[PDB]
């Protein structure tokens, strides 16, 4: 339950980051990479879940994500709102 | 009564429904009184966004050569327009991806 | 089992057909474009709202929304919304 | 005999389909795994919707999509054509993340 | 001339029960008076957005509280609750 | 007949309850409007008037001042990792910047 | 009197202290201009903000409240007066 | 020939000067002519409150010293202690102003 960052693998943030249109990735990239997304989708589901004990439910829907990246100032299309 | 119940979307010649909005601003918790004229010119402005994004994105399908406008054609519709990036740059738009971009110096030399 | 969730699907549909008539849209499309129209609704709302609290008003008139129409959309594409709302307001208020 | 490409040529040709497909490009498994094991230090026994996880997936990879295009505009900047964690710490820090 | 209130002669109290010496000028009250009005303004916004999303018309503790712990960073927002659960037990059992 | 005993000191709290109670109700928040909610709310600004107040008095003994300038409460926000989070995007006149120099400019 | 050519009133040594309060130690002679124009972008952003909140409130002086409201629209808070 | 300091050293000393003094560094009147100046060209005999300008130069002078912040921060990631547009334009574009 500690090699769920490494999922993120090297190949995938690659992908990213070809789509970011990075040509070159040095090798110190990926565990900053997958340390910015473990932040990033530690500030999200702490809103998202805070809003799931607002609601006293034990699942969380998609519309309490869009309600946490939205108060985050990042507004998400196509998942309810 | 006895009356042809014109509804006020015809009446203001429109296609956004003026009561759902009306309802929508009373029901929001905005302010105490909601005119008539708020809820007319609000439908209006959101047929007009509206109009305009569809308009880009069938243009953008009719460029991909599809009659089926799908996210990535909505992604290309706003942020291939300034006006449209200026009102939704903090707003992401799923399964769209980002506009075909590359830089100039990442190309090779071909001179 | 009787519960029916509004959007705005079919007025999205209708105006897409009255600018690309042989055009259709996906049920993804159809979301994102149903979430943008909420969420503009809400923006125009808010300011509006928030105007209305600054002026120590109580009424939300079709100025108000004029205004936050006027500071939310960016620059020209706020001054053809404002033209085509005051048209359907004019339309509006002197008809049958 | 065999055939050889120059490095920039995959590359580029990798940023071209990658900027042409719209598909999510982390896996969806992995990713549930991580969102599970991020959400387990906030509260025990979580339960998630499968578009709550496919939101965050689209959100989370348009973020990291966002990041690196400021942190390749931060590499060519430096005159550089290879990213760093000095790019995403500096793109981070313009932005405004750093907390 | 109508009177535009403030949270000054507040601000001044908790400021004597934080630092019984030290005053403070008007242009630093104004400050504090802004962030007062800025942070109630920004907690009751979410708490109302909480009871909208919830399909409520009520806005009880637990909406400011989830508001709380929305707005204010990590510690901050578990002070809050804290102080803040005090004293409506303080208010509720007085 | 009956002391009136405020619903500040009846919760043991010094910023208003009534007049935050008025401001939700007025505020156009909801159609109902608590009394846990206005209490919650005074203390949660209460508290954080305290924090904030409670730095700025240090940043005044530190600079040797008796009343807070903006300066101070500048210095109480941002030197503070949480209230620098509360408020990033938030200026505050008559304050200026942190007296912060990069290493690199420095002469060796 | 139409007003003109007010932007050159951002003098160099005005933009030399707003480099030091930021840090800069050294500054290239472009930045003068650059920094003029993006301080007349943000001005002609903020001004046109506080300017439709004047429209609206039927005045024509425009108050520090609606400078506030319009700072605070576009994410930069400014305290000190008012909100 | 008098005495003459390095360039570093009286740079260092305005950078300390200015970072702790808070008062307003552009002048009062030529900012109060350039935003009556930007104001023209939305109404014409608009009135301005002194505080409603105070307000404008406070948020635009911390909003330069941020952009300077920022430009300050793109210089020396590119190995160089002099701001350049090619640093303002890095910082607007990635704090998303362009
Ligand atoms: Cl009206
Ligand atoms: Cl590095
Ligand atoms: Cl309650």
């Amino acid at each position: 339950l500690r090699d769920n960052i490494q999922g993120i693998t090297k190949p995938a943030i690659r992908r990213l980051a070809r789509r970011g249109g990075v040509k070159r990735i040095s090798g110190l990239i990926y565990e900053e990479t997958r340390g910015v997304l473990k932040v990033f989708l530690e500030n999200v589901i702490r809103d998202a879940v805070t809003y799931t004990e607002h609601a006293k439910r034990k699942t969380v829907t998609a519309m309490d994500v869009v309600y946490a990246l939205k108060r985050q100032g990042r507004t998400l299309y196509g998942f309810g709102g | 009564t006895r009356a042809k119940a014109k509804t006020r979307s015809s009446r203001a010649g429109l296609q956004f429904p003026v009561g759902r909005v009306h309802r929508l601003l009373r029901k929001g918790n905005y302010a105490e009184r909601v005119g008539a004229g708020a809820p007319v010119y609000l439908a209006a402005v959101l047929e007009y966004l509206t109009a305009e994004i569809l308009e880009l994105a069938g243009n953008a399908a009719r460029d991909n050569k599809k009659t089926r406008i799908i996210p990535r054609h909505l992604q290309l519709a706003v942020r291939n327009d300034e006006e449209l990036n200026k009102l939704l740059g903090r707003v992401t738009i799923a399964q769209g991806g980002v506009l075909p971009n590359i830089q100039s110096v990442l190309l090779p030399k071909k001179t | 089992r009787k519960t029916r969730k509004e959007s705005y699907a079919i007025y999205v549909y209708k105006v897409l057909k009255q600018v690309h008539p042989d055009t259709g849209i996906s049920s993804k499309a159809m979301s994102i474009m149903n979430s943008f129209v909420n969420d503009v609704f809400e923006r125009i709302a808010g300011e509006a709202s928030r105007l209305a609290h600054y002026n120590k008003r109580s009424t939300i008139t079709s100025r108000e929304i004029q205004t936050a129409v006027r500071l939310l959309l960016p620059g020209e594409l706020a001054k053809h919304a404002v033209s085509e709302g005051t048209k359907a307001v004019t339309k509006y208020t002197s008809a049958k | 005999k065999p055939h050889r490409y120059r490095p920039g040529t995959v590359a580029l040709r990798e940023i071209r389909r990658y900027q042409k497909s719209t598909e999510l490009l982390i896996r969806k498994l992995p990713f549930q795994r991580l969102v599970r094991e991020i959400a387990q230090d906030f509260k025990t026994d979580l339960r998630f919707q499968s578009s709550a996880v496919m939101a965050l997936q689209e959100a989370s990879e348009a973020y990291l999509v966002a990041l690196f295009e400021d942190t390749n505009l931060c590499a060519i900047h430096a005159k550089r054509v290879t990213i760093m964690p000095k790019d995403i710490q500096l793109a981070r820090r313009i932005r405004g993340e750093r907390a």
